């Protein structure tokens, strides 16, 4: 079922005021999360670079592949400077 | 206890920011780390990468000749496959086959090599006599 993912937004300019928690299915793909953040938080997927642990994520794989297990698992969304 | 996941994440985000400030895209930093985990990927790009791209080009040209590869095509495949050399070579010969197939008339091969796999730069330059 759904899990609380701890996204920390990271930018070219950044030091932690802005954190975000997103309910995501570990069996859902990183692409699906990208579309989720696009509709929800307004970030186009072309600028999105997801980091989970020691991996720059590929949108074809599942969050479980990196992997999202428990709730509160931390992820980082690096946004590109368009 | 224990979410060192956040530690590794912060580390990679650090190297990604440092790379972005030096003109390196995150795929370059990550590909450098995934292909022989150098603790500095910025030095590794300038230092160890040229022979690796040359490797992608040599294996790629040897796999399905005649369709020579440019350093730009090998670099693009290498980055598009996050550093996976075999996937990089495969996508390299695959993309080049796509590019020679895409042309209207030629088969020619020198034009794609000479312009780094740019379909329309090789297309404009090969329109000459």
């Amino acid at each position: 079922g759904p899990i609380r993912l701890q996204v920390t937004l990271e930018d070219a300019a950044s030091a932690s005021s802005a954190h975000v928690a997103l309910q995501v299915h570990p069996h859902c793909t990183v692409a699906a999360l990208q579309e989720q953040v696009f509709s929800e938080l307004g970030f186009p997927p072309a600028v999105q670079r997801w980091v989970i642990g020691r991996c720059l994520c590929v949108p074809e794989r599942s969050l479980a592949s990196y992997g999202v297990r428990q709730d509160g698992d931390p992820a980082f969304l690096y946004l590109l400077s368009a | 206890r224990q979410d060192k996941m956040r530690e590794e994440g912060l580390q990679l985000v650090s190297m990604i920011r440092e790379g972005e400030a030096a003109g390196a895209c995150p795929e370059e930093i990550f590909s450098a780390l995934q292909y022989s985990g150098t603790e500095v990927p910025l030095q590794w790009l300038r230092s160890e990468l040229p022979y690796v791209l040359e490797m992608v080009a040599e294996l790629a040209g040897q796999q399905d000749p005649g369709l020579a590869f440019s350093c730009q095509e090998a670099r693009r495949a290498w980055l598009d496959r996050h550093g996976n050399l075999d996937e990089a070579v495969e996508e390299c010969v695959r993309t080049r086959r796509r590019k020679v197939q895409e042309l209207q008339s030629l088969g020619s091969l020198q034009a794609l090599f000479q312009h780094g796999g740019d379909v329309s730069r090789a297309l404009t330059e090969l329109q000459r006599q």
